[PDB]
Parts: C-alpha cells; structure tokens; sequence
C-alpha cells in the first residue's frame, strides 16, 4: 500500500528548528547537479557511484558522488549511460578539481526522453491550511523521473513566489510535499528541517536514497502547507 | 593499566570501511557509514557521551586515499590470507530450559570480511541473533563476535559457520548440551 | 553527553 | 568465484593511560596489509618508519611542523580528554560476577574429585580467583582455562581444582573483584 499521510504530529515544525532556514533554502534555490548521457568512473562506497560532472555555472566541482540506498541499486546504474539530476551538498561530503556530493538522482538515458527536446508538464497544486491556493507546473525531458528532481523544481517556484524558505525562517509552520502516482501509489517528504539550532544537509537529503522514479506524463503532485495560526 | 584505541581501516576491493573506539578491548561505538550516524556497543553509552559521526567519514576519506597510493607504492602485495581461529562457548553455565546465550569467537583473522551463520540440527537460525563489527589486535588481525539467544536442550546440535578466504572449505564449529 | 573527540588522518605524500 | 587480491589498511590510535591521567602515552600507528609501516610514538615526539614501505610517510610528516606540534599536543587535547569523557562509563564500569561451584563431568580418574569454580558475567577483566583446603590456599592442583573477553563488555572464566577428597574438608574458591568491597567465596563440602 501507499505511504499514510503525514498527521500534524508526524510533521516538523519550523517554529521547533532555531538554526538559519537559509541553510535549507540553499538546497533548492536555483541549486541542482545535471548532467546527460553520463557513465560512473568510480565509486567510494558499494552503494554509492561517482561521475565526471563539471559545475558549468561556478566551476565549483567536477566530481560528484551520489549515494543510493544500497548495493544493488549502485550495481543498476554502474555500467549505464544516464542522466543526472538531484541536489547537492558540500558540508561533510567526503570521498577519495572540487568535489561535491548527492544522492539518487538517477536515470536510465536509452529511451527516456522526448524526441526533439520537448518537455513534459507536470501538475503541482499548492494548498495553505487545506485549501488549494495556486496551482502551476514543472517541466521535464524525462518520460521516467526522479521524484527528487520534481521536488526541487517545485520547491525552487515556492521559494521564488512564496518565499517557501527565507535566511531565518519560513512563513509556514509545516509542509510536506506528497506525489500521486497513476496507479493509486502516493509518497510524501517533509519540506521542513528537523527540530533543534542546526540543519544537517546531507542527512535530511539522504532521503532522496531512493533514487524513486515516477511517470512524468502521469504523475501529479501536492504541496501542503500551514500557518502557524491560519 | 588502560588504553583507548580509534581504529579504522579501509579494504580494496570490496570497499569495505570501518571508524570505530576500543576500550580495554571492548568496543565503545563504531559510525555505521552507510546512515552516517554513531552505533554505541551498549545502548547506555550513547545517554553518557555523543560523537560527531562526520569525522569518522572524512578520515574513512583519507585512509582509503592512503590506501591507494600505499599499493601502488608496493607494487600491489596483496594481503596473505590468515584463516580464523573459531570457537563456541556460553556465556553462563549452562542449565537445561534456562535462558543461555551462544557465543561463537571469530579470532585471529585478516582480511576482515568473513560469513557468519548459525545452524540448529543442520537448518540456519536467525532469529534474536547479533554480531560485532571487526575489532583490533595487537598483531594487527581481527576478532569478531556472533551471538545467538537460545533454550537448552539435550536434543538441539548447533553450529557456528565460518567462510574465511583462508579457509580451503567453511568451517563448523560444533555445539552440543553436555552439562 | 560529553563529546568524544576524533584524531584526524595524515594524508601520505601523493604519488 | 570471487579471487581478486585483497590490499587492506589499517590507522590506529592508542592512548595509553598508566595511573588514570598521570602518564599517557600516543601510539599512532599505520598498517598496510599485516606490516606496521610507520608510527608516531609521543615518547619518541616524531614519526618512525617501522619498515621500508613507510620511510616516504615519516620523511613528509615529520617536515610538517603544524602536524608535530598537534600529535604532541594530542596527549592532553585527544588522549587526556576522551579518558575524562568516558571515565565514568568504562574505567568506572562495575558489574559483580557470578559465582558457583561444581564438580566437573570429567572426573577421570577415580578416588579423585575435580572441582569447577565457575566465574562469569563479569566486569572489568582484572580478577583474582583462589582455591583454599580448610583455611589454607592451594598452589598445585589448579587449572585456568584463562580469561575470556565476551565482546559484550563482560568476562567469565573457570578456575579448577584437582582434590583427594576426605569427608569435613572444605574447600573454598575465593573471588576478588573490583565490583565487592570484601573476597566472594563458595564452598564445596566434601
């Protein structure tokens, strides 16, 4: 069955997190790792693989390790030419140019994309205390992908348009964002920090391990927020 | 009259990497590296003390660097296999239908990649069994420890299974009510 | 608790 | 099958504590497969190459000032500083053994009685066990099987006895332990 929704209790709140919000707005503000018909040349862990993937906007890195939830998941996409595409971290990424580290991201390039560079829409309807307020869409040339880059793209609009996420704070409370997949299956991640005065990057997107793909043409997604009071 | 070891190690090719605090020979804690997070030998530990996991990371980074230039450097010698030393005892005397625990004592071995089972009258048991990670020695080898919670009976036979590259076949110790 | 404190690796001179 | 050569390496760090915190001494050590390469020992206050392979590591460490300084500073920041943060968990650490005596199941041979003093679940390692023969210890006779670190933060151990037992003699295994105050004992009433 499908992942239960999130109750109010199992969501994080912002209020409980006194760190610096901008360290998770960061991770979604125009940040992201892409990279096209692409194949690993190493590997730190078993369940991790590194690409040859050059910063094009900075220069900041030309390696980039992206960790998966477990071996054979790595033994998959190994020896593949894929895609990439996923948000990356600097803080305590560490593997044997600059570096930069992520996770998933990952999919098959051989016949996922759309001929002649077209891109599919995808549904995206934001709601404020259960009560859909805008609804847009984000794109992608992807047939088959990851929820991670969805997820980004969504969040990326949010923070442009709703300050989703601001240097200290946010001005929702909770907020979770949940896919539907076409066959009944739904998921959601938590778009807020843990409690507590420090956010960890790396272990809040060890989330994306996954490397869960859904159907773009098919897939829909929510985005639900509060306010602390309404 | 007391010593502290961090020790860690790193292993090509299977890329096996382990950070981890000995005390006197008991283990403290070791960074699982997969969920980057301390995994304290004994639950009270972890409400007596912290460890920031992250730094097991960065020198797990380092040492597989090292490793690296280290076999190149000679000409790749590769590690001589050192078969385990196994043994099998209780850890209170035993008693029929009195809860005991199985105690099967990997010793003495290197590489530290080995494959642990436990059998009951020839069948492998799971069920409430644990294992330690590797730990040091002073000649450089490792121990290992495997447990399984059980029932005395003088029907049961059990087994601890031990595959080691230094092992031509895997090696059975046997176990059996004789109290 | 009380935090634990980690010795950091030297890195050999490079090849 | 899986045949590939293996190549390991090893970095350990010893902190030798002698009377608490009173003298300490840093061990710093690096093994390529089961050969020591290199060392830094705090008594020594620079690095050593054990072997060949490890003289290009003692060589670039020791020309590293900022790393001397550090690793002869880590006896107090590294070595000094865990021990107060563990020290109640671990060198304070007392768990009471339990104690039983029993004859063997050997028994060899005949008009003779072995005697087994059972002694486990135990912590810390250090233990002294005796066996005494109506007030008075034994020296000849006994056996240990050693002591054995259970990896779970506990010991056991069994001390034997080999006796020509004679009806009204008593003999006692004596325990010392860390964890009691005044000697355990149980006897056997022969």
């Amino acid at each position: 069955e499908s992942q239960p929704d999130p109750m109010p209790d199992d969501l994080h709140k912002s209020s409980e997190f006194t760190g610096t919000m901008g360290n998770m707005k960061y991770l979604y503000d125009d940040h992201y790792v892409s990279a096209t018909k692409v194949k690993s040349v190493d590997s730190f862990f078993k369940w991790d693989l590194i690409y040859n993937i050059s910063d094009k906007k900075l220069k900041n890195y030309d390696k980039v390790k992206t960790e998966l939830l477990n071996e054979d998941l790595a033994k998959k996409y190994k020896d593949e030419v894929v895609d990439v595409y996923g948000s990356n971290y600097y803080v305590n990424c560490y593997f044997s140019g600059g570096k930069t580290c992520m996770y998933g991201g990952i999919t098959k390039h051989e016949g996922n994309h759309f001929d002649n560079g077209n891109l599919q829409n995808v549904l995206v309807r934001v709601y404020e205390n259960k009560r859909n307020t805008i609804s847009f869409e984000v794109q992608t040339d992807k047939k088959s992908v990851t929820a991670q880059e969805l997820d980004i793209k969504a969040r990326n609009f949010l923070i442009n348009k709703k300050n989703l996420y601001e240097f200290n704070s946010s001005p929702y409370e909770t907020g979770y964002i949940k896919f539907i997949e076409n066959n009944g299956n739904t998921f959601w991640y938590d778009m807020m920090p843990a409690p507590g005065d420090k956010f960890d990057q790396s272990k809040y997107l060890m989330m994306y391990n996954d490397n869960k793909t859904v159907d773009s043409k098919s897939v829909k997604i929510e985005v639900h927020l509060t306010t602390k009071n309404g | 009259e007391h010593v502290i070891i961090q020790a860690e190690f790193y292993l090509n090719p299977d890329q096996s990497g382990e950070f981890m605090f000995d005390f006197d020979g008991d283990e403290i804690f070791h960074v699982d590296m997969a969920k980057k997070e301390t995994v304290w030998r004994l639950e009270e530990f972890g409400r007596f003390a912290s460890f920031e996991a992250q730094g097991a990371l960065a020198n797990i980074a380092v040492d597989k660097a090292n490793l690296e230039i280290m076999t190149k450097r000679s000409n790749y010698t590769p590690i001589t296999n050192v078969p385990p030393e196994v043994t099998v005892l209780t850890n209170s005397p035993v008693e029929l239908r009195e809860p005991n625990v199985l105690i099967c004592f990997i010793d003495k071995f290197t590489p530290p990649v080995v494959n642990v089972t436990w059998l009951r009258n020839g069948k492998p048991v799971t069920t409430g069994v644990s294992e330690t990670v590797f730990l040091p020695r002073e000649d450089h080898l490792f121990r290992k420890f495997h447990y399984l919670p059980f029932l005395p009976s003088t029907e049961d036979v059990y087994d601890c299974r031990v595959e080691h590259w230094g092992l031509d076949e895997p090696l059975l110790k046997h176990w059996e009510f004789d109290a | 608790g009380e935090l634990i404190g980690t010795l950091n690796a030297a890195k050999v001179p490079a090849d | 099958g899986d045949t590939r050569p293996r190549f390991l390496w090893q970095l350990k760090f010893e902190c030798h504590f002698f009377n608490g915190t009173e003298r300490v001494r840093l061990l710093e050590r690096c093994i390529y497969n089961q050969e020591e390469s290199v060392r830094f020992d705090s008594d020594v206050g620079e690095y050593r190459a054990v072997t060949e392979l490890g003289r290009p590591d003692a060589e670039y460490w020791n020309s590293q000032k900022d790393l001397l300084e550090q690793r002869r500073a880590a006896v107090d920041t590294y070595c000094r500083h865990n021990y107060g943060v563990g020290e109640s968990f671990t060198v304070q650490r007392r768990v009471e053994p339990k104690v039983t005596v029993y004859p063997s199941k050997t028994q060899p041979l005949q008009h003779h009685n072995l005697l087994v003093c059972s002694v486990s679940g135990f912590y810390p390692g250090s233990i002294e066990v005796r066996w005494f023969r109506n007030g008075q210890e034994e020296k000849a006779g006994v056996v240990s099987t050693g002591l054995i670190q259970n990896g779970d933060w506990t010991f056991q151990t069994l001390v034997m006895l080999e006796t020509v037992p004679r009806s009204g003699e008593v003999y006692t295994c004596q325990v010392e332990h860390p964890s009691v105050t005044s000697p355990l004992t149980v006897e056997w009433r022969a």
